[PDB]
């Protein structure tokens, strides 16, 4: 249920409030309108292998 | 690193050594932020002078994306204590700003309660570094990583001669020969989710290294966020 079913669906953080998932991203990236995806705002986002 | 493999191109770019007056390399760290470098409190008592180095994967030859980086203020957490290597956590500040590109950019921070739950309950972790390629042996001129699965904690609590803290967690292997090693701490140990990369731990200590019955220890980074982000806005 929630979190513990498929991480509630989210790209990263994923946190359980009342009685539904809400989704967040670390810094460096804002979340989708989808509420899920997580976007990065610039060039080489944490966390991420470099390809060039 | 005792067994492992060579990091290839941009797969490693959050680490970072820390060199002295002879240019050599005595202990790792992981990239934060274009200010700020993770490593081990223990690693302070190790040299008098010295500088930072990103971007490298070869020691020997000039690959085009190595930068060195001079420190301005270090952040030792003031709990910790050589008896036990309790609270082994510092942060640096850089004088110049890190200029990200090809194998140089951070590793994420996660948040405590979904790192705890969802990354270190993973199968396994990454640890890298140019320490020791065995217990009595020389420094790797490759930057090296290596998976390590997560061990569970009452058995490492058995396994060991000395104090694991709140502070602590245990990774790596019973009798299969790998594990990190001297000149390995301080640097990063990281969690993927979704090909993503959390920083999760801190290189810290052992009862030597891949010894058989024994597990390479980890600061334990999620117990610390806060401390973290305290010391990155001073
Ligand atoms: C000269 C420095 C040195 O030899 C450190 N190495 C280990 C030898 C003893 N210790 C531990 C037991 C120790 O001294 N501590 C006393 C304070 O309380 C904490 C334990 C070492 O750490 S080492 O170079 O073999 C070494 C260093 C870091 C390691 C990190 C991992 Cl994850 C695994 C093995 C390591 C081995
Ligand atoms: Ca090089």
């Amino acid at each position: 249920k929630l979190c513990s079913l498929d991480n509630g669906d989210c790209d990263q953080f994923c946190h359980e409030e009342q009685n539904s998932v809400v989704c967040s991203c670390a810094r460096g990236y804002t979340l989708a309108d989808n509420g899920k995806a997580c976007i990065p705002t610039g060039p080489y986002p944490c966390g991420k292998q470099t390809l060039e | 690193i005792v067994g492992g493999q060579e990091c290839k191109d941009g797969e490693c770019p959050w680490q970072a050594l820390l060199i002295n007056e002879e240019n050599e390399g005595f202990c790792g760290g992981t990239i934060l932020s274009e200010f700020y470098i993770l490593t081990a409190a223990h690693c302070l008592y190790q040299a008098k002078r010295f500088k930072v180095r990103v971007g490298d994967r070869n020691t020997e030859q000039e690959e085009g994306g190595e930068a060195v980086h001079e420190v301005e203020v270090v952040i030792k957490h003031n709990r910790f204590t050589k008896e036990t290597y309790d609270f082994d956590i510092a942060v640096l500040r850089l004088k110049t700003p890190i200029t990200f590109r090809m194998n140089v950019a951070p590793a994420c921070l996660p948040e405590r309660d979904w790192a705890e739950s969802t990354l270190m309950t993973q199968k396994t972790g990454i640890v890298s570094g140019f320490g020791r390629t065995h217990e009595k042996g020389r420094q790797s001129t490759r930057l090296k990583m290596l998976e390590v699965p997560y061990v569970d904690r009452n058995s490492c609590k058995l396994s060991s001669s000395f104090i694991i803290t709140q502070n602590m967690f245990c990774a790596g292997y019973d009798t299969k020969q790998e594990d990190a090693c001297q000149g390995d701490s301080g640097g990063p140990h990281v969690t993927r989710f979704k090909d993503t990369y959390f920083v999760t731990g801190i290189v810290s200590w052992g009862e030597g290294c891949a010894r058989k019955g024994k597990y390479g220890i980890y600061t334990k980074v999620t117990a610390f966020l806060k401390w973290i982000d305290r010391s990155m806005k001073t």
